[PDB]
């Protein structure tokens, strides 16, 4: 008792209350921005399944919404053959490219999953502030039933009352925080895996064009010039 | 895993049992 | 009366609502079950049914000449004109490694699509086994709530008033966990399977590359020997 | 009464069904042990025995020679007919980079697929033990709910109603736990078994790729500094 | 990692039945 | 006692221990936090401002320039350091493929290194908050036995002394619950925030190593293919 | 006859063989403790001066001539006598590529298994650490099915006869649960030291494939170069 029991009671309520408010925020935001995302990626994709060299994939992307992690990638695709300007080393430079795009697709689905982590402790912690809660309210029923011995336990439930509240409130909030949590994993790998198609796609594009580009000016200039004039 | 769910369902055995104490 | 189907008579405001719920669980994941376990038999059936019609491929052309006249939802055959048209976007393209590279992030991705669609429903699976048992849970002490308040709005010493409400809240909760155990068990049983088809389908893309692989090499080596070393060393 | 070998009737007739139920699970748990670990053992005495042959192997045709004379139904017999066919298929062919990398991702596929055949029944002990506790407590729900629907209909006082059906609820734990442990218990045991046997076939898997990236370098750079630098070199 | 699911079990048994028991009825 | 307090410096030694157990496993997680949570704020301005710095490289010695400015307790610094230096001992030499591999193999081990030094107390604070609630549940069990075998002493049905006892057996686990979740939950943003944070540093590692190769490309190709073609063309 | 002293001279069949389970489960995981984390921190403190020494070592030759007085199971002594030999194996080749990819298989071979050898005990730390809470729970099943028989076939409301059978039940669980403590605590920080060694000895193993391949480098460049490049560029 001594008037501090129902202090944390009700601040872990409010702990909880406002975690689920949090979490249906952030499903709500994150439900919006990935469905969008994912239909631009959608249409993009469609409209890029029809490219044949880097050249009208980039006049195609630059007509697109540059919030695209999609044209982001071509553009940097396109600067880091600036950047090898005039190496001869297409094979590093491949390789430096698919690496650079790795690096970025995985820093973006790391950004994806912000409240991942957060739902999972949330659903994880509050049936052990319930459980807490619940303790502490029996404690204290169990002093007050010492203090005044009797048989009778019509004073106990408001007490286990209380802590079977703050016990529901802990698993509706829960319950929630881990499908969603669920859903978030479900929703962010299929993202994952539409962002890894498009990178293999710009980088087979990168490649077959360098490959188509390199072809003849190695099999009509090396080859006969110096083979023949050495 | 899952072998949580024993919590509330014995305590609430326990309040039941402690409530038909008397009668 | 109070029997395990006796409940939408003796239903409350959130015992009916739990209740439906949990129904309403058990079943879509019955039914997802049985039409995801039948198709994909079905299908297994016909992959390796398929599998064994290509088991013996000799070259890429022979590959697709015996494939032809496969299904047409044949993931074989999806890989090989996928394969197919790889190699005629490659044409004039002496690069052979990068081709290879090429079609292993195709089939890679392929097989990626396959599985996500395969593993389609095991997310909801594993999700409704994990929260079934929860939310019975949650309905208990819902329950229990609303029997405490009776006690303290009502307080009688009765033995029998008290047995229908925790009766109730007990058998929600056995219906969570009799929604929860058959998910769980069918999740498992369904990532073994998919396990099982992720690995076959593994091994046909292994031996539609490595024959590719086979054949253009062989072709190079000849031609390329042959040509360079019969023609450039006396040409110069 | 005497004891739990006598209390098979008191019980609802689902609760005798699933304790039946969990009383056949342990019988062909225990079987699968028994007979998975005969066969481990055998397979485990089998790749210490072939590869105490192969100590000294140096030589393709000396260690599919060596590896014969034992028992030829052995995953390293199947490894080195497979390298032998693989190099004849692919042979009077220069893509010995290409050789080493087709040869060892089809070593790899058939080392998962053979694991896979292996590890076969663990995930079978996974679901049981995980389920177990789950069809314990569901039990132990469904008898509380029972017993106290019965004293509801009825109107018991006494403290020693509660005995017979929470007793049953007791034993159906008891049996669901005894079910799960040696699962989990022997679910790791083979985890560990079949990653020591993982590890040795891919020990000799690897010594079999090195023989031949050996065999192969000794083939070729003796041949291309004798004879591809004098060959056309010399008339340039 | 986790922490635990099964200790708090062993409480609520134990407490279940002394309060069964200390019934007087 | 009677009072909450009241019984701590008496009838209490195993449970005074575990208490003053479970306050020194609040009291380090609490510190470890705060110390752990400077550190890394630290640690990620500075790769923060280093990374805006240095995003507008060009070649390796532009970036150990722009990073002599950079504070001694910089890891970027080191990591760029390690490849001066390995960079240092591989020159003179061809092997630009080689160099580059070895150099981000190194980097690989150095970033691992780094990242389990700075994720240190993780480890900590998880087995802390994973015992905690292991010895909470020792001390009230040891409790209740304690309490029952003084009831079997002097045969005490009633309720009073039996309140006390289990009081303050509630109140080590309650101890120990509200140590064991601040420590999982500071563990699990610790975790987060480390994985963040090697993220960072393989970005910053991927950064480093794409301009090794694109500076060792440039100075490589067009000099020596010119020079050479040159050289052992009118010479040969 | 209430404590461990004298709680096994009334002990049941199932309360006796519980307790000898788990208490050689206790010592075994202690026992295991000691001799595997000493041998571990002496192997550390080896492989530190083993570190320590190599710190300067900038060569192959250099780097033997250094092991050649190492301690009796250096491992660092085994890594390089394997480049050694795999060197002669591999000698008379001028195809250093595959040399080099060989070596890097062999070495990560042998750290896994060295990993496996270290760490031969990990599993069954953690199975102990899992399975000690469901014996401890069988105990506490088997322990309330005989106080409810005893309940039961004695249709009496007493409470001292069932008292002391609760309290052994009870004590039952609460020496499951502080023989589980000790196994899991232990089986977590041993996690954590065999996970800094296999980090220890990842960093010497990454040490001496570098050096290798440093040594090879600089053995076949300027040879390479100069005579190839004299000879066949110009007698060509």
């Amino acid at each position: 008792m001594y008037q501090h029991a129902d202090a944390v009671v009700k601040a872990v309520m409010i702990g909880l209350v406002l975690a689920s408010i949090v979490t249906w925020t952030i499903l709500f935001a994150k439900g919006s921005e990935l469905l969008r995302a994912k239909r631009r990626l959608r249409r993009e994709q469609l409209a890029l399944a029809e490219a044949r060299s880097l050249d009208e994939a980039s006049e195609l992307a630059q007509n697109f919404s540059p919030e695209s992690v999609s044209a982001v990638l071509l553009n940097d695709a396109q600067n880091e053959l600036e950047l090898s300007a005039e190496s001869n080393d297409n094979n590093g430079i491949k390789e430096r490219t698919g690496f650079r795009l790795e690096r970025r697709v995985a820093a973006y689905s790391r950004n994806m999953g912000r409240g991942n982590g957060f739902l999972a402790t949330i659903g994880a912690i509050s049936p052990f502030v319930g459980l807490f809660g619940t303790v502490w309210g029996i404690m204290n029923s169990f002093i007050g039933i010492a203090h005044s011995q009797t048989t009778n336990l019509a004073v106990v439930a408001p007490g286990i009352a209380e802590a079977l509240l703050a016990t529901a409130m802990g698993l509706v909030a829960a319950i929630p925080a881990v499908v969603i949590y669920n859903i978030f994993a479900r929703v962010i790998s299929g993202h994952r895996a539409q962002v890894g198609d498009v990178a293999a796609q710009v980088l087979l594009l990168q490649g077959r064009d360098l490959d188509l580009a390199a072809t003849a000016e190695a099999k009509r200039s090396q080859h006969a010039h110096q083979l023949r004039a050495g | 895993i899952n072998v949580t769910p024993f919590i509330d369902v014995m305590l609430v055995l326990l309040i039941i049992f402690m409530v038909a104490a008397p009668l």
